[PDB]
């Protein structure tokens, strides 16, 4: 480590699901190998599962790219600007699944320590404690050995 | 009628229009061939901006230690300002106050700080009373103390200033050594001075005499800060060179019938010329004893 | 020399990483970077939003008029026809005259004893370039919008997000609209106080023309609570008392910011904008 | 080695647009292969940071080391630079913005010890640098004052929040 | 009659069980400050010739006596208002997460 | 409370002065009871980190 990394506190963005909830993700760009053997699980990903996902999530706009490449990868940006690319390489096409639909539903917020496991804009609702919450008040407000007409 | 705030407002827009038509004579960059005549760094020339670079500006090519003492400068053999523009090709000769004649530096110290006591004497009193500067006497250095004539209002002529009010004075004055403001000089026709002082009559008399002197009718202008006032003779580059600065007495001139004349006197040393906390106190002593102009 | 390829490999893209942050590439727009089709783009942007907008008209909203005079400059010098594209001019005036509308309408249900000045205050900052243009951003508005500068400047921005609202009005009508407004921009003054979306001097000033039309009396400033008083760190909590009666108690400081703050907390209980008032509802209207 | 230095001064800067305020000129000098230990310059170098170059010129004129004197025809090499090449118009309006020594290429000796034991002495040898910026010497940054540390004290409690709670 | 805290502080406090005994009830309405145990407001606070100065009340003082009375005006140790170093000052996050 | 953030800041974390009475009394109850007023352990918003001590005169 907490230390050595960075923070940040339990958030939203644009109050996401207060008024509607909008999916954070926006974009998905695929590159994949026509040859290849780290890009199997890819190519077959394109061929049966990437149009099913592609009408589940008509907000997400998807872009499959087909070159030689080494590491087939998936990158992700969403509405913040967060841009976060993955690697599927050698990956099967359930795991490819399983990374696809988890990015589908991140915010695209940074993943780092959360201080905090909750948050809320209106902590109080009958007054902040302070000081004077559970002291009662004096006649003429006269303090601690203090002498009226003076 | 203007009040004081909105005064000084109109004889700075007139002060600055007056600058801004001294440079528009000149549109192109011209150049002047400034040959140094001093003791040090013998035969340097110097190509300067003609109406737009200073005898500042000279130092300022040679090194620091020119910039820091040079008080005046001798152009063409004829005292001048350190930031008074250089109008001409000319011999140029920087002066200190440790030189073996300071004469000229002596007397435009004397008369720089003069003109910071009317300042600071202007604006010191309360709005209700109305303070005219009557002139700057030319006092000698030798006299223990320099001098400015101001004639108070009606309404306080029973009224003598204070010891706790000489003090007062003084704070505002090193108020304006603190701010280090730079005396800027303008050479102006008489016409053009005569409009930005015709509120006060002093004044008026005083630029007609001093234009009658000269046969090009060009009366010299002096602005620190703000504050701006007719001078006789250059004046040194700074307020800050001023370490030392005291309002020593205020004197009533005879006859005080057709008008109350009040002498406002005070000495100085600059920087370069400290003295000891107990020689300044025998320097002060005699600064408040009146100074009669001869 | 160590025969191999991997590592240098790595250390070569691990190097290139430096070289970016060393020197971070100027930023550029997300059309001009790889992976971008315009038309799906702004299908998605509609889909997301779970909007059925005009195609058409939305495309419109994002042309600025900035941008089909730089176009018609590069065309010009570099000579090649006629361009008809409509501006969003006309579509940013319809979406902000509604948005203005219908926030106020929305403000005048929720808090009736909210003056005018204050609604407007209100509708000004719902509306107000900062809000706007944080909501815009958030939305994919920008990365659609077409003009010539980018980062596309505050104005333009929202200027694009009002046209938006204008398609928005046209496609889907007045009612459909309206719980835009209510999903993006009402939902902006979430969790801020009243005093810091409308901004004002001299509360108590306010407070005592504001109970002169109610008929109340005018305001007595007593000290309700007081600590450390001739110390740094003073307490004073101040109340304001009508007729004997506490109207509101603030603290403070000093005793001129505590009496400052309790005008302030009297206002947000007359203008029905307390801390603890009922939230807003977002329910499906039933 | 590295000559990172001496690239410094070849930087071409765009045209200024009118509005901009004037560029001041920057000017990056050294002498390599100094024979001095960077320890001692260190103390040179660290002097003169911060002063006019005709104060940086005085105060090096008047010190002792050996390393002064070095100094000093750098920086005279400097001044004369900035005016000549790098159109600087004052030569007094230059001021000590970075000086620092650097370690150069070292010599290793065969040495003696008192016993018979073979030593390595070295012989050390040092860089220079020194970057002059035109303007005035940016004034000293005053001492914090007694109403600036009792505003931070302020911030500081006004800034705590109640932690480890909803 | 029988009160389980005094109500002369904070709030009034009312415990009821429903009919059902499965709901307790509490009615805790504020206890507004009554008038007369509040004060007053406290109000705050010649040949003048020449004009008032704003003489600067700002007066030099060395780090000890200047450190003696930022830690005697609020009740601290002096160890607090000395500088530290430039490690750790460059250590310290100047964009630190806020939470509402 | 409809305070605004600073003010309410200021009077959660505002420093107390407390009076005690020593006359007749052990010191260590009176020393037991100035602890904790004097490290804020008295307070719901209490944290060590949190410089919430108050101040104790005692007589």
């Amino acid at each position: 480590t907490a230390r050595g990394t960075p923070s940040r506190f339990l958030a939203s963005v644009l109050h996401n699901g207060l008024g509607r909830y909008v999916q954070q993700l926006q974009r998905l760009s695929f590159s994949v190998s026509r040859d290849g053997a780290s890009s199997r699980g890819a190519r077959e990903f394109v061929e049966r599962e990437v149009i099913d996902f592609a009408r589940r999530n008509p907000g997400v706009v998807i872009y499959v790219n087909s070159r030689p490449c080494c590491v087939p990868r998936v990158v992700a940006e969403y509405l913040n600007g967060a841009v976060r690319e993955e690697s599927i390489h050698c990956k099967s096409v359930e795991e490819i699944s399983t990374l696809v639909q988890k990015l589908a539903d991140q915010s695209g917020l940074d993943v780092i320590r959360i201080r905090k496991p909750f948050h809320t804009d209106n902590p109080s609702i009958q007054g902040q404690w302070h000081p004077f919450t559970n002291k009662p008040t004096t006649f003429r407000g006269l303090r601690p050995r203090e002498v009226q007409d003076p | 009628q203007l009040s004081p705030t909105e005064l000084t407002e109109m004889r700075n827009d007139l002060f600055n229009k007056e600058k801004a038509r001294q440079l528009s004579l000149t549109p192109r960059t011209e150049k002047i061939e400034v040959k140094h005549v001093g003791k040090t760094d013998p035969g340097t020339v110097f190509v300067m901006n003609k109406n737009i670079s200073t005898p500042y500006s000279c130092a300022m090519h040679l090194s620091e230690w020119y910039c820091r003492k040079s008080i005046l400068a001798l152009v063409d053999g004829q005292p001048w300002d350190m930031y008074k523009p250089l109008t001409k090709s000319c011999e140029i000769k920087f002066l200190t106050f440790k030189d073996c004649d300071p004469g000229e530096v002596n007397k435009a110290y004397w008369r720089s700080c003069a003109m910071m006591m009317g300042c600071v004497i202007e604006r010191a009193f309360k709005d209700e009373y109305m303070v005219n500067l009557v002139r700057a006497p030319e006092v000698p250095v030798i006299s223990g103390a320099f001098c400015y004539d101001v004639v108070l209002d009606s309404k306080l002529d029973e009224w003598m200033p204070t010891k706790e009010n000489l003090r007062s004075f003084t704070k505002d004055a090193h108020a304006l050594i603190y701010k280090d403001l730079p005396f800027e000089t303008l050479e102006v026709e008489a016409k053009v001075a005569l409009e930005i002082f015709q509120h006060s009559k002093y004044k008026v008399d005083f630029i007609e005499e001093k234009a009658s002197q000269n046969p090009e009718r060009i009366v010299k202008l002096h602005r620190i800060g703000d504050f701006i006032d007719v001078s006789e003779g250059p004046l040194i580059p700074r307020t800050s060179i001023c370490f030392q600065y005291e309002v020593s007495a205020v004197h009533n001139l005879q006859p005080t019938q057709p008008s109350l004349i009040r002498r406002f006197q005070g000495v100085s040393l600059p920087v370069h010329l400290r003295a000891h906390f107990t020689i300044w106190d025998k320097l002060l002593e005699r600064s408040r004893k009146m100074v009669t102009e001869d | 020399v160590k025969k191999g390829f991997r590592a240098a490999f790595r250390f070569q893209k691990e190097l290139e990483r430096q070289r970016l942050l060393r020197c971070p590439p100027p930023p550029v727009r997300r059309s001009e970077k790889p992976n971008w089709d315009y038309h799906a783009e702004i299908q998605a942007f509609g889909h997301r939003l779970q909007e059925n907008f005009s195609l058409d008209l939305l495309k419109t909203a994002f042309v600025n008029s900035c941008y089909i005079k730089s176009e018609e400059a590069k065309r010009q010098q570099l000579g090649i026809v006629l361009l008809n594209l409509k501006s969003n001019q006309e579509l940013s005036e319809q979406g902000t005259s509604f948005s203005q509308t219908c926030l106020t309408q929305f403000l005048e249900d929720e808090y009736p004893d909210m003056p005018t000045e204050g609604i407007k205050n209100l509708v000004d900052f719902l509306t107000g370039e900062e809000v706007v243009c944080h909501v815009a951003r958030n939305l994919a508005v920008e990365q659609l919008t077409l003009s010539e500068e980018f980062p596309v400047p505050p104005a333009v921005l929202q200027q694009t997000f009002f046209a938006v609202i204008g398609a928005l009005l046209q496609s889907s009508g007045p009612e459909r609209t309206a719980l835009f407004i209510r999903d993006f921009l009402i939902t902006q003054m979430t969790g801020k106080e009243l005093f810091e979306m409308w901004k004002i001097i001299n509360p108590m000033g306010l407070l005592v023309e504001e109970l002169k039309k109610r008929n109340v009396s005018a305001p007595e400033s007593r000290l309700t609570r007081q600590s450390g008083g001739t110390t740094a760190l003073p307490l004073y909590f101040v109340g304001l008392y009508c007729d004997k009666k506490l109207i509101a108690e603030g603290p403070g400081e000093t005793v001129l910011v505590a009496e400052e703050e309790a005008a302030r907390v009297a206002l947000r209980k007359l203008y029905g904008f307390t801390e603890n008032r009922r939230p807003w509802n977002y329910s499906k209207p039933k | 080695i590295s000559r990172k230095w001496e690239k410094k001064n070849k930087i071409v800067y765009p045209p200024q647009l009118p509005g901009e305020p004037r560029r001041p000129a920057e000017i990056y000098h050294c002498r390599r292969q100094i024979k001095y230990s960077k320890d001692k310059m260190w103390y040179l170098a660290k002097l003169i940071r911060g002063m006019s170059i005709d104060q940086a010129l005085a105060q090096l004129e008047f010190n002792d080391k050996k390393g002064a004197k070095i100094i000093k025809e750098v920086l005279l090499e400097a001044q004369d630079m900035a005016v000549r090449d790098h159109n600087v118009e004052f030569r007094s309006n230059l001021y000590i913005a970075e000086s620092t020594s650097g370690r150069g290429q070292c010599l290793k000796r065969i040495r003696y010890h008192g016993r018979g034991r073979f030593g390595i002495m070295e012989k050390v040898y040092c860089h220079y640098f020194v970057k002059l910026v035109e303007g005035p010497p940016p004034p000293p940054e005053p001492p914090k004052t007694a109403v600036a540390h009792a505003k931070e004290y302020i911030q500081q409690l006004r800034s705590r929040t109640i932690v480890h709670t909803l | 009659t029988y009160s389980p805290l005094p109500d002369d502080y904070n709030c009034n406090v009312e415990l009821a069980l429903t009919s059902d005994g499965r709901t307790i009830v509490c009615y805790h309405p504020s206890v507004d400050i009554p008038y007369e145990h509040t004060k007053p407001i406290p109000r705050p606070d010649h040949d003048q010739v020449l004009k008032t100065r704003l003489e600067e009340k700002v007066e030099h003082l060395e780090e000890g006596p200047m450190i003696e009375q930022l830690s005697k005006m609020f009740f601290t140790t002096k160890h607090r208002w000395y500088p530290h170093g430039r490690y750790h000052r460059c250590r310290k996050n100047l964009n630190p997460p806020k939470d509402r | 409370s409809s305070f605004s953030r600073a003010p309410q800041q200021w009077a959660t974390f505002a420093r107390i002065w407390y009076l005690l009475d020593g006359k007749m009394q052990p010191p260590g109850k009176l020393a037991a009871m100035a602890s904790i007023r004097l490290q804020g352990l008295h307070k719901p918003v209490y944290h060590a980190l949190s410089d919430c001590g108050d101040h104790v005169v005692i007589m």
